[PDB]
């Protein structure tokens, strides 16, 4: 019985220009089992609009899903992804960083 | 109609080959099969082709072509025991429907080396009231019709199989009840050769 | 050059939750085309690429059947594995298959597989031959036993070498926009000094298609990998993917450190440098 | 297009 | 068919009467299907069973019924019985998802029978006639046919008995019973046979020939009022002798 932590990257699909129309990714891989709770937070509130990709696998067996949402960065408003699994002792909260 | 095939029947002699064609409509079938039935019993089968080229097995080779969506079943050296009528059949996956054809009649036609025709008046010594004609011996091209009136009941043509030579031969069968006819009289529709035996 | 047709398959039961939770999704090569999900509406195979929306009725009638078959396996699968390990009913387990094949530059048939796994690791695997097992434990042996008397591996070989090379060709030229486009990188360098002493410079790739990238740090010509972070390659969500790459260098010296970046759109390979 | 004849474990 | 069997091998029944094909299957398979096939329509589907438990209808599945409560039978229930239900069934057998051998196994059929009333059925009158005045003095062999006529459904087996043993070895029997009177439903049926041997067996009187039809018909359980004999499942028999000439 394998458990694998995932990694998670918070970014954008274009270069982050304030005021522009973008999306956000959240692409959390590596992980196993599937069991995962996966949530986009701006300004610590959760945000309903969020579509995923359909479930798929790597090479070592590890599951990877892209969570994504519609959005448009100013230079106040924070975003993150929040992320639980059964490796992790507490849930996971990556903020988005604009040049990573 | 998903799976098309040759219309029938197919006539071939003892030694030659019977090639039977087969047309099928669904692009991802995957499974393709050729079922040998027997008039009076159950499809047998004897080809499963799986991917695209040629499967050889005994006298029987089976195509594939997808691209052009075709399978085929050819039989070297012919048996008179090949005689039956020949089933595509195709599929797409383990719980898909079979698809079936209509079939292809194949009848396979005995050599003979020699023959004469002969019509023969035959009785016994019961009780049933009846004369039987026997034309028998005959060439393997000669056909036999049965629409003339509705009192005289013609038979169809029959291979018989005796393992003492080599000595196979056509036979047909007519006959009539409470009514008086001659043996030269009931094949009369059927065009039967200059040579025939008729009762001295 | 080469391309690929590959179907991946996840199910995990779900202990006094009733049935399992049954994936399947189809790529060819780092396009999805299809997909079925269990807990989804349609309960069909759905489209997931333009190309694929032109295939008729039957094409989905026959994709929905199988894609339930399958997921009919791994519903016994659950049961039997189970079983096979002497298991309890109160845990939640996993079984992933993957098969597929490669063509080369010409189309014609290069390379096929299945494998098979249990709990995020190996099961069963298709030899590279198309007639053989590996199996991973004694009890992935008894599965092999049974397979060899289901002839499994045949009707995989008839599949892989003919059905699967045969589809993938019709996919590829159906999208031959999408599939047969190769998209160059846009590249970039960056600078975040972070303290007085050491300087971080990451090398950007963006906006390519196929994911298949190489990002290599050097120092006046000599392969520097020690002082090097890498992420792991990520969807942009458009279609096409994004790798960085980074060095640790100790500041001053970044007029000595060359990024190197290999892909398929690029015809020579490309050098990159910081002043 | 999806292999036709998937079997148990 | 080794693996898929099917009982019974012949039915004759009257308009509403019920039945039951018992058919069973030995190889673990999962997908069992039921066919009727038909002179203008080929084999059609009637209803089918991926696996156990479980049952679903195929193209002409109106007035048949069925169930699956284990994986080795899957009988066919006909419930009131019609005349256009007169037809030949085949069980048929598949594995589905216990192994990949693709291949669709059937089983030997059932010729079932649907009369409008059951005064219809009526057994053979078998007789065997002697071979020519010329054929032994003209080609050396002989030729004995049987006659089987005036039956009534088409349910017969023959078979010739030469010393008491069965030969095979140089018959043609027709493929299929003819009609007498074809323009009836309600019409009777024809069959003939042909054995042939040599002058040196036939004209031995030790030697007694014997064409040998079997008959299916009604059983000693229907209701039976009529003037004539009940047809039940019988054989006729004819016989002729060696003979010196």
């Amino acid at each position: 019985m394998i458990q694998r932590t995932p990694k998670i990257q918070v970014y954008s699909r274009h270069p982050a220009e304030n005021g522009k129309s973008n999306f956000l990714n959240c692409y959390v891989s590596g992980f196993h089992p599937s069991d995962i709770e996966v949530d986009l937070l701006k300004n610590g509130e959760r945000i309903e609009k969020v579509e995923h990709s359909d479930l798929s696998f790597s090479k070592d067996w590890s599951f990877y899903l892209l969570y994504y949402t519609e959005f448009t960065p100013t230079e106040k408003d924070e975003y993150a992804c929040r992320v639980n699994h059964v490796t992790l002792s507490q849930p996971k909260i990556v903020k988005w960083d604009r040049d990573m | 109609k998903e799976v098309e095939q040759n219309s029938g029947p197919l006539s071939v002699p003892e030694g030659a080959i019977a090639s039977l064609n087969c047309t099928y409509s669904d692009r991802g079938s995957q499974s393709f099969f050729w079922y040998r039935q027997y008039s009076g019993k159950s499809p047998e089968l004897i080809m499963s082709i799986y991917s695209n080229g040629d499967k050889e097995d005994g006298r029987f080779t089976a195509q594939l072509n997808k691209a052009s969506q075709y399978v085929s079943l050819l039989i070297r050296d012919s048996q008179p025991s090949d005689s039956a009528t020949y089933l595509c059949a195709v599929t797409t996956d383990s719980w898909g429907k079979l698809q079936f054809g209509a079939g292809t009649q194949v009848v396979v036609t005995p050599d003979i080396q020699n023959p004469d025709p002969a019509v023969y008046q035959l009785r016994d010594s019961k009780s049933s009231d009846k004369s039987v004609c026997l034309f028998t011996d005959f060439d393997s091209q000669t056909n036999v019709s049965q629409s003339k009136d509705s009192d005289v009941y013609i038979t169809d043509k029959t291979v018989l199989d005796m393992r003492s030579m080599d000595f196979k031969s056509n036979s047909a069968v007519a006959w009539s009840n409470k009514s008086d006819f001659a043996c030269a009289n009931a094949f009369n529709n059927s065009i039967i050769p200059e040579d025939t035996f008729f009762p001295s | 050059g080469s391309h690929s047709m590959r179907y991946f398959f996840t199910s995990v039961s779900r202990p006094g939750r009733g049935e399992p939770r049954f994936i399947a999704v189809g790529y060819v090569d780092d396009t999805q085309f299809v997909r079925f999900d269990s807990d989804a509406a349609s309960q069909r195979m759905e489209p997931r690429a333009p190309w694929i929306e032109q295939e008729g009725p039957e094409y989905w009638d026959g994709e929905t059947r199988k894609v339930k078959a399958h997921s009919q396996t791994h519903r016994v699968d659950l049961g039997t594995l189970r079983g096979y390990y002497n298991q309890s009913e109160a845990g939640s387990h996993t079984v992933q298959r993957m098969y597929g094949c490669d063509v080369g530059s010409d189309w014609r048939f290069l390379r096929g597989y299945h494998q098979y796994a249990y709990d995020g690791k190996d099961y069963i695997a298709l030899k590279e031959d198309l007639r053989s097992w590996t199996a991973a434990d004694m009890a992935a042996q008894t599965t092999k036993h049974k397979w060899e008397a289901a002839h499994v591996a045949e009707q995989l070989r008839a599949y892989l070498e003919g059905t699967c090379v045969e589809w993938l060709r019709r996919y590829l030229e159906n999208g031959k926009e999408t599939l047969q486009r190769t998209d160059a990188p846009k590249t970039h360098m960056t600078h975040h000094a972070v303290s007085d002493h050491e300087a971080t410079l990451r090398c950007w790739a963006l906006s390519f298609y196929p994911a298949e990238i190489t990002l290599t740090w050097q120092r006046d010509g000599e392969d520097q990998t020690q002082d090097t972070e890498l992420v792991e390659t990520r969807p942009a969500g458009d279609g096409t993917f994004q790798k960085w790459a980074a060095v640790v260098v100790p500041s001053g010296q970044e007029q000595r450190y060359t990024c190197h970046v290999q892909h398929e759109g690029l015809p020579k390979p490309l050098t990159l440098r910081w002043e | 297009l999806l292999f036709g004849y998937p079997v148990y474990v | 068919n080794a693996g898929v069997t099917q009982t019974p091998k012949f039915q004759v029944l009257k308009t509403g009467q019920s039945m039951t094909l018992q058919c069973a299957q030995d190889m673990n398979h999962e997908y069992m299907s039921w066919y009727r096939q038909d002179p203008g329509m080929g084999l059609r589907l009637i209803h089918y069973s991926v696996g156990a438990g479980i049952t679903d209808q195929g193209e002409v599945p109106n007035g048949y019924n069925v169930s699956r409560s284990t994986t080795e039978d899957f009988p066919l229930r006909l419930l009131s019985a019609a005349p256009s239900q007169t037809s030949v069934y085949f069980c048929a057998s598949r594995p589905g998802l216990m192994s990949a051998q693709p291949e669709q196994y059937f089983g030997p059929g059932t010729r079932l029978t649907v009369t409008e009333d059951l005064k219809n059925v009526f057994p053979p009158e078998v007789a065997v006639f002697e071979p020519s005045e010329a054929e032994i003095s003209h080609t050396q062999k002989a030729t004995l046919v049987c006659l089987a006529t005036g039956f009534y459904p088409d349910h017969v087996e023959l078979s010739w008995w030469v010393n008491g043993k069965e030969v095979h070895s140089g018959v043609s029997t027709d493929p299929q019973p003819l009609k007498e009177q074809p323009a009836l439903n309600d019409s009777r049926y024809a069959l003939s046979s042909r054995l042939r041997v040599s002058a040196t067996f036939w004209q031995d009187p030790r030697n007694h020939f014997r064409c040998q039809v079997q008959f299916y018909g009604l059983s000693e359980n229907d209701e039976w009022t009529q003037d004539r004999a009940k047809p039940v499942t019988q054989i006729v028999s004819a016989e002729a002798w060696g003979r010196a000439d």
